[PDB]
RNA sequence: AGCUUUGCGCAGUGGCAGUAUCGUAGCCAAUGAGGUCUAUCCGAGGCGCGAUUUGCUAAUUGAAAACUUCCCAAUAGCCGUGACGACUAGUCGGCACUGGCAAUUUUUGACAGUCUCGAGACUG
């Protein structure tokens, strides 16, 4: 339960950027989500005390079919040092957990 | 072919049931049935194919 | 075919082995085995695989812990233990 | 107004799927493709090339098979023994245990089974 994702969640849509290079592509997620109509954010998950990200980002467009298509054109692009994989953020909560275990047993 | 489609059979009727009701020792009747039984049953490999001596 | 008799202890035993259940100078009994928190007998692979986990400063990540706790509260199930709804349907 | 048809699309059940399902941008084709039966007869595409979207779940391998700081340590009985204080060598109250606590009155269990109308009887 990290507070971290109450800035970028606004209903918007979450895309997970992995696949990128751990000592690069540090604020050039930010430059893609500029590229991108939404330019809304672009939250690069890395550790504390750590030097280096921990690979797979956030990016928070509020346009969805913006979103989608930049999802479609950016998917494998090359960014920094390695193609980033976009796909759909999870976002598992605690609410979340509680809805799926109450869908498992009906 | 026919002992193929047997033992995907068997495998799609133990993947039916739930873990919980799925067994861990099959009784092959026929000894030309437990090989294809090893096969079609490589995604679960708790189970345990073996022959039968006294056939029923 | 042999009942739990009362007030007797050899007829538990058979009913169990019919159904299957069962220099200074010393001799230094040098038993060596793997096992967990829970306290269970860990495989060889698993052992390795903890090994390994704890050598390398670094364990497994959320879905595998979570796959791997799912799989132990099976086999729990599982070892603890639809006919009446068939006897009924029919 | 009730009813019904052809064609079409949406939705749904069931079924099929490598002699199956399509693209074809290549060519030919009702101004006739292809025909061993019915040939002064039938009437549609045929031939080459090239294919067989998306989500979920599980399992295997591996140290790790990818969702947002993690780790480590700690907190949230009795009998006697040695001192301390009190009351007349003895007793009492608190402190820690350098030894013991499965042999009749308390804690290492004389317990367990059967039957009858809360109670009684039988056996090991």
């Amino acid at each position: 339960e990290d507070p971290s994702l109450l800035e970028w969640d606004a209903d918007d849509f979450r895309i997970f950027c992995g696949d990128l290079g751990n000592e690069v592509n540090d604020d050039i997620l930010a430059r893609a989500f500029s590229r991108f109509p939404s330019f809304l954010k672009a939250k690069v998950i890395r550790d504390k005390r750590t030097g280096k990200t921990k690979g797979y980002g956030f990016v928070s467009f509020k346009d969805p079919s913006d979103y989608v298509r930049a999802m479609r054109e950016m998917n494998g692009k090359y960014v920094g040092s390695r193609p980033i994989k976009l796909r759909k953020s999870m976002w598992k909560d605690r609410n979340l957990d509680v809805v799926r275990k109450k869908q498992k047993e009906k | 072919l026919a002992k193929w489609k047997t033992a995907e059979e068997v495998a799609a009727l133990i993947r039916s049931l739930p873990v919980e009701e799925q067994p861990k020792q099959i009784i092959v009747t026929r000894k030309g049935m437990l090989d294809p039984l090893e096969v079609h049953l490589l995604d679960f490999p708790n189970i345990v194919i073996k022959g039968s001596e006294l056939q029923l | 075919e042999e009942p739990i008799v009362n007030r007797g202890l050899a007829a538990a035993l058979l009913l169990c082995q019919n159904k299957g259940l069962l220099k200074d100078g010393y001799k230094p009994d040098v038993k060596i085995e793997y096992v967990d928190e829970t306290g269970r007998k860990l495989t060889p692979k698993e052992a390795f695989r903890q090994l390994s986990h704890r050598f390398h400063g670094k364990g497994s990540g959320k879905m595998k812990t979570e796959r791997r706790m799912k799989k132990l509260d099976e086999e729990a199930l599982l070892k603890k233990m639809l006919g009446t709804v068939a006897l009924l349907q029919e």
